[PDB]
């Protein structure tokens, strides 16, 4: 969905640090705690919210701040690989961000008792493309 | 006013009846004119409380030794009370080689002498001696329990190879000097159970003080 | 609004509301004697040294309190529970930071503190009349903490009436939230056991019970947030 | 509070929050150089430099998102709009202004973007056969705007998943309301029609649907407040 | 006589005889540029520089030689080992210390030896019609190291005859028996996995049979001590 991710298409391989933010959108009553964490590659998913800690992670507090911006190290497309026979060097380098429930949500009499987070992500300075590749399933037809 | 009535050392101070040992003629306790008492300063009642208002206590004792005949009579025995670090075995008998282990500080006196007095240093291996311990020290249930506190041991008995003449009665007064207390802690408002743990009635709890009708009412 | 970032760890918590430091003394590590003095104790900066965030405890009109044990609580989750694991002795200073996230339309009043050697002590049986040293539940309540039977007596015959006499801080809703304890080492001994002796406990109590006009999430959320502060350890196993 | 007030208008908008000035330039006038010159064009500063308060539009639970277009918007109410009729050519830079009146216990987030050639296109027929060029409703909408009909693509297969691309602005209802945004006059011509083509639109919708617990006024008022920049007429009619 | 101490271990090696530098490179840590650019990784200077000591190999009359594969070898015992596993990327000088422990009334010659990137080709079969890439004991023999099925052509046809074109010394009892040999860390890649990719591998074969006149202590113990040297790390799991 992202403009980043449109634009990788259109290339074969790359490297960076991303950047990805987190808005919340819920009333102004709303305040609580949830804790976003990034697994780098290997270490799947932590089991509970724990373990997820225990490993660089960002409790974030609407109550206070309304929106948070989560740093991905770097993250490197360029692991060669070959599926059923689109040999496309392939991630392998798939971090995992993960976010958890901190607290429960808490709001007053009176306030939306559900609210929404919007993501929105971007690559850091230090990104880079190599190698171009017109893949487009969007194609021009003739009227 | 002078805050001086309200300092630690003045505050613990005063010779308390911590120990009374009891040497009957004949009978059931102590059937050989011997008994050993372990240095507890919570022999005296209202104590425990007290020191209990700090969780780390270091001090000195002078122990006082006051003993008659159940009467309050004087008579022409002579007694021996010998004192056991904690670490040393404590008597058995009434002529276990322990009285005779020169390590184990004992000291002579007659009744017709005034009482024997005696000073205990800071014994424990710690920094100080400490009333809570939340833990377990490094089947049974040893929560609690803090080791190296452990004063000594005092043993009493009549000097010579036969039974004493009389019966006798040794009151044992120990008056602690030079404390230094530290983290005060909440005072007890719970009655006692045992002299082990702090723990209390689960049901008979009572309120810290009297109460009263209505709030409004005094 | 300002983030502390000591360690893989990001709290957002406030910028420095006030911070009760502990029978006034910041944990330090050691001047040259202890209860090693030809054994060098190694100093944990590494990992032992950052944020740790407690599973959050729901408060309600009706919970009695909570505690926790030092050092156990962590000696559970975490590398500083690899430490205190492997290693024989220890020693270490810390600094609790206890947060409440509710909304003005709460009302409440916690008193947060710390009690050296904090001995529970159950029922005793039911009236009285059972010698029952409390549980390995009661003694060591991991890091999801214990909550009080009799908070009245702090589960050991002693007054909350006066539990200000030790370091505390209060967290009024209506005034606060956040509260921070920076606790040193007390200890009867320079290096002492991080596995069996608890040199201390965290109350947390609601003197002044929590409640919400009908509606409102009926559960404030308390999370506490630790750092070790100067942590020690001396011969691995 | 801080009321701005420049022309015989007086909007009593916030002190100065955040503005993001579109592609970095302020709008200008020009240099000595145009599609006139030996025609010095007369640069209105008279009352086509006021502010102008479009009719307040209302959010719903569920508005899709309505969008204007530039210069078209104006060419409508306003000396203006006398100026963009009576006159050929046409170039003015501009500055619009995007407030929002709710209540702490509402809810949302808008986008405000600024998309220079936003061409629209309809339904295509139904399925998508249909070379149907959108109405003149659609390709200039006067001053009330127009509402989306496909949010998602923003009614020209375009994803607005990626419209932050665009000189825009974020209304997060629990963090601000006002959101500004100054527009430079971007085209491929120095002098454009001010009646045939519109050099822009400007799109708001609502990415985090609006919400609030029921009992609270459900219409928020979006209060669209502009500002024409640099107006720069040739050859009267 | 002249024990090394560095770390919780001590070596009483030889004083200092002489020892191979690889490719003449002493392992360092890293400019300022790597597979990580925003990720400065932690250099485990703590217990993942000390002294490890594999279980001794035995060399008898008929030992066909040794292998083991690095980094492999270590991650499995030691707090190296927690490294290489709890970790994604990995770059690590070493140097390797092989010891041979025998008397004046013995004989042999072992060629030690660092073969980057060692792959192993089993028989491939029997004969040679299998396309059988070796098992998982081959490509990652723990730290008990395996043994060379076909010493001459060193398990993957190339001839050992000449085996000396790799950073190598010798072991020939009757002049000496302790042989060191300090290996850089050489790759394609800066960063690079420590548990899939074995940058390389450490050979030792008996060039000169083992042999005693009979009723000495037949099989003589090689000692293979190691030191990781500028360990290197990235993002924990």
């Amino acid at each position: 969905s992202t403009l980043l991710g449109q634009l990788c298409g259109y290339y074969t391989q790359w490297s960076g640090s991303l950047e990805v933010t987190f808005m919340f959108t819920g009333s102004f009553m709303a305040t609580g705690k949830m804790l976003i964490a990034y697994t780098p590659p290997g270490g799947p998913l932590p089991k509970d919210r724990a373990t997820a800690m225990l490993g660089t992670h960002v409790i974030w507090d609407f109550g206070l701040q309304s929106s948070v911006t989560l740093v991905i190290p770097w993250i490197s497309n360029t692991h060669y690989r070959a599926h059923a026979r689109d040999g496309v060097f392939d991630y392998y380098t798939t971090g995992l961000v993960s976010i958890w429930y901190q607290t429960n949500y808490v709001v007053p009499i009176g306030a939306p008792n559900t609210a929404y987070i919007i993501a929105l992500a971007a690559a850091q300075k230090n990104f880079t493309m190599k190698l171009c590749k017109d893949a487009s399933d969007i194609l021009q037809t003739g009227t | 006013h002078s805050t001086a009535e309200t300092t630690l050392d003045s505050f613990f101070s005063r010779a308390g009846l911590v120990g009374e040992i009891d040497l009957p003629l004949e009978g059931t306790t102590n059937p050989n004119g011997y008994a050993n008492w372990d240095i507890d300063i919570t022999g005296y009642a209202q104590m425990r409380r007290k020191v209990e208002l700090f969780t780390y206590m270091r001090f000195d004792a002078e122990f006082t030794f006051v003993a008659c005949t159940p009467t309050g009579g004087v008579v022409p025995q002579l007694l021996q009370y010998m004192f056991v670090p904690p670490g040393a075995p404590k008597p058995d008998s009434r002529e276990s080689l322990a009285w005779q282990t020169a390590t184990n500080p004992s000291v002579f006196v007659k009744l017709s002498d005034p009482p024997a007095q005696v000073s205990v240093p800071f014994m424990s291996p710690a920094s100080a001696y400490q009333w809570f311990y939340d833990g377990y020290p490094t089947k049974d249930l040893e929560y609690g329990a803090c080791p190296n506190n452990m004063m000594g041991t005092f043993s009493v008995r009549t000097v010579g190879t036969s039974k004493s003449k009389y019966p006798l009665v040794v009151r044992i007064y120990m008056r602690m000097k030079h404390v230094r207390a530290w983290i005060p802690r909440p005072m007890r408002n719970q009655n006692y159970l045992f002299k082990a743990n702090p723990n209390y009635a689960g049901n008979s709890i009572k309120p810290t003080g009297a109460s009263r009708t209505a709030i409004t009412t005094l | 609004v300002a983030q502390l970032t000591i360690g893989n760890s990001t709290i957002t918590t406030q910028e420095a509301a006030n911070i009760i430091v502990g029978y006034g003394e910041w944990p330090s590590y050691c001047s040259d004697s202890d209860a090693t003095a030809v054994d060098k104790p190694t100093r944990p900066d590494v990992s032992v040294n950052r944020f740790y965030t407690l599973d959050t405890k729901l408060w309600e009109k009706s919970s009695k309190g909570w505690y926790w044990k030092f050092p156990d609580v962590l000696t559970e989750t975490g590398v500083f529970g690899q430490n205190a694991q492997f290693h024989y002795l220890y020693r270490s200073g810390f600094c609790i930071h206890v947060q409440c996230n509710a909304s003005k339309f709460h009302q409440g009043a916690l008193l947060v503190a710390i009690l050296p050697e904090y001995v529970i002590g159950t029922v005793a049986g039911g009236t009285g009349t059972e010698d029952s040293h409390p549980p390995y539940k009661q003694t060591q309540p991991g890091a999801d903490g214990f909550e009080l039977q009799h908070p009245y007596v702090l589960d050991a015959g002693i007054p909350i009436s006066q539990l200000t006499v030790c370091p505390h801080q209060w967290i009024n809703l209506r005034t606060n939230n956040c509260a921070t304890i920076i606790v040193p080492y007390i200890n009867a001994l320079p290096f002492d056991s991080a596995l069996n002796h608890c040199n201390f406990g965290l109350l947390v109590v609601p003197i002044s019970p929590l409640d919400y006009d009908q509606g409102a999430t009926p559960v404030i959320p308390i999370t506490i947030t630790l750092a070790p502060m100067c942590s020690e350890f001396a011969g691995l196993r």
